């Protein structure tokens, strides 16, 4: 429904209804007497389906190198993010990590997590310093198209002419 | 009938200033900010009742440079708990904190805290105000910057 | 019926770790380390009865290297003492404190404490937590790695 | 009935020294300085009565070279709360903080403070004590430099 | 007169003396009783006709390039003032500000204020680096005595000689 | 004896036994009851005869530059000190200081205190760095052996050939 739940008023055990994200509970239903569910006040909010007499507190502020994703509803709460290139370290937002010009990016920096790097494993490569660059494997020459002329290494891809 | 206070920094005004400025700005009624049985009025936490309260406060300072350095990189960062009254309108300090510090542009960010506390027989139409060094590099969050009081004992 | 704890580091499990993470290994019933009407459960300071709470904390941390530097030398040593709840997943943070640092090769030894406290209403099922930076820098002494609270007041 | 004590530095008789130097010379009555049903003696401040007390420390450094340098640079800044008694001669330490510091001369002057605090069941007879490295570079201020204690609950 | 206060006693309300600077106040005056003002213990005092019970601590201790201008008495809180050239910035007796070879003086630093220092306006200077001196106006050779030989910028004055 | 001690039951004053080291008091004797001593729990101990009713924790932990030199019994509290050439000081094991190539050790370190340097008094010397070695007295050629053949100053000893 739009979902119940026990509260034992003096005789029984009855089905109440929840209150909604954006509410709080200030009387349980009664038989007669549905659930009183209030808004919360300015600075609070509800994510879910629930049943506290107590709203929260929309909390933390920002950070400086952050920005409000998600404003404070009464529905939400704040939501704060590390802007591109950086992630959340403890209590600053810092610049991913540069993947040197030797290795690859195996999994996306985000704004919670560092970019993590690796090394490039035999018949892979990368040509730069990148935080979002993955590692990308030697073009084979060989086959489609035309014929090596110099082999890759983990820096370098084939380098691959035309000519034996 | 045994009085506390939770006052937590409202980063909406903070002052500039280059000695000890007084804070004024403060939340008294929202997330842990909470107040009983004493009263904040024009910056102080006033006493309502005689007693002996534990006081304390944290401050944190912070600064994070998108570039370069501070402009200015020793600091000196201090909290200042004063106790007030209308007839001692003189200020009289009851605990004092905090650090010197270079902040260096080796590092593009900076964080430090203060934490201060002690027992205080305090009477009515007492007030107590914090001042720090350096306001505009606060902390603005409830569980950074923020100090109180809580009634321990009657004075007898 | 006026609840405690205080409880020291157990450093016989501490974690690595390059964020904020969560300290669960705690004695309870040792040395300083003392429970009263309160539970320690999963790594959580459980309260059974409401009321208003000082909580505190004091973490230090340490470092000697037996020759040449850290293997990092700029620090971020940060607590967060945290309240969550069966009800209420998400953790919000009650007290923050800590200092960067430059722990640099020039001194092969370090160490820093942080302390933190404040006066906080709390309910039945509600459970205060530590988390920190660096937690393998943790000093292990029970009069130096610990955090407590005790039962001020009733709501009411 | 609800014993208390707020200590303030005496900067009159202060020791040097180049290990953990014990403070002798306090205040017990005058300014912030106050006492009840504990008495401080021989440097000791001495429990009267059981209970559960909160004890807390708040410890100041500074120096101000007039031109160069400090003599030496790298300083251990610690403070140690302990608890002694007559039958058990050998001192425990409950609590502990500072911080390793580099006062460079870079900049002719220098402050650091250290706060402690914590909840700890006392009986009748025992001690506490305040130890210090670096004693010379304390703080005299009553506001700076003081240790305390109040009783909160009853053993039962 | 002396000064005197309300003070209501079982009956009525009584004209009480103040108590001097010097002194708190043991007794409420009560009709045939005066008020009983005890001296200041030891190390407090009082300023100014007053009330109070009790007395003031003398505080704080002075800092170390600080001297006692004010010693304490039972009349007077003791005062603490930075040495010369030096003003109180928070916890330390700092050097006033120089005002570099450019500029002058516009706000004598004190033992609590720094020396403020500005730019010398159009038609004045200073030639040196004084955290005292003002910005000394452009002579006007001109007219009184001699002639001039060369412009004064904000950092020079006029060179005026007497040919021309 | 095993040791006795007062307690005074309701009646008399009685010499009730003490307990041992490894234990703590359980129960006071009462004439026809003995002193109930039972040993003291995991973590905790006793050195010597007593009367608490509480043991002792072992404590503290040991430092990084820190040995176990006496591991914690029912009988004992565990026992930290610094290893060879350290001593504690404050919160660390450092390096005992070297005694300069000049000066000779008077004060041996130990693991809880420097080692004390001097300077060499006249008829003196030492002609090394160590955090060891004492002042050794200028060789007596002149007697015992053969000549002098070089004065010895604070840092040098005499050089004492056989010929003149
Ligand atoms: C990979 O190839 C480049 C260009 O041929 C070369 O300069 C580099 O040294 C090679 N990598 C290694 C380490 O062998
Ligand atoms: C002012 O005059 C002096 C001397 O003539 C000269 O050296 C200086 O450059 C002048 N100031 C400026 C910045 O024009
Ligand atoms: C002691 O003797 C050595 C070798 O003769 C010499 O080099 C040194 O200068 C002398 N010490 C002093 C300071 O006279």
């Amino acid at each position: 429904p739009k979902y119940l739940h026990y509260d034992e008023e003096t005789s029984h055990q009855l089905l109440c209804d929840k209150c909604p994200p954006g509410t709080y509970l200030k009387q349980h239903c009664t038989a007669k007497w549905k659930t009183v569910c209030a808004p919360c006040p300015d600075h609070y909010y509800t994510d879910s389906w629930h049943t506290s007499d107590e709203c929260l507190y929309c909390s933390p502020v920002c950070k400086e190198l952050q920005y409000v994703k998600q404003e404070c509803n009464r529905t939400h709460n704040r939501v704060c993010e590390c802007k591109e290139g950086r992630y959340l370290e403890i209590e600053f937002c810092l610049k991913h990590r540069s993947c040197p010009p030797g290795f690859g990016v195996v999994q996306a920096g985000t704004p919670e997590r560092n970019t993590v790097c690796k090394r490039c494993p035999d018949g892979f490569f990368s040509n730069e310093t990148s935080s979002k660059a993955p590692c990308r494997k030697h073009t084979n020459c060989s086959v489609f198209g035309l014929l090596l002329t110099q082999k890759g290494n983990a820096t370098h891809d084939n380098i691959c002419s035309h000519h034996h | 009938a045994q009085p506390f206070a939770h006052l937590t920094i409202n980063a909406t005004d903070i002052p500039s200033g280059s000695h000890k400025v007084s804070l004024s700005s403060w939340y008294h009624d929202r997330g842990w900010a909470k107040i009983s049985n004493m009263t904040f009025s024009n910056g102080k936490l006033i006493v309502n009742q005689d007693g002996f309260y534990y006081l304390y406060a944290n401050i944190c300072f912070r600064h994070h440079e998108t570039s370069g350095d501070l402009a200015t990189e020793y600091l000196q960062l201090m909290v200042y708990v004063t106790k007030t009254s209308i007839k001692i309108p003189s200020s009289h300090t009851l605990m004092k904190g905090g650090s010197t510090k270079y902040w260096s542009g080796n590092s593009e960010f900076h964080f430090y805290s203060i934490n201060v506390g002690g027992f205080f027989k305090l009477r009515s139409g007492e007030e107590i105000s914090i001042e720090v060094s350096n306001p505009s590099l606060l902390d603005p969050d409830q569980d950074a910057t923020y100090f109180g009081a809580f009634k321990v004992r009657d004075i007898d």
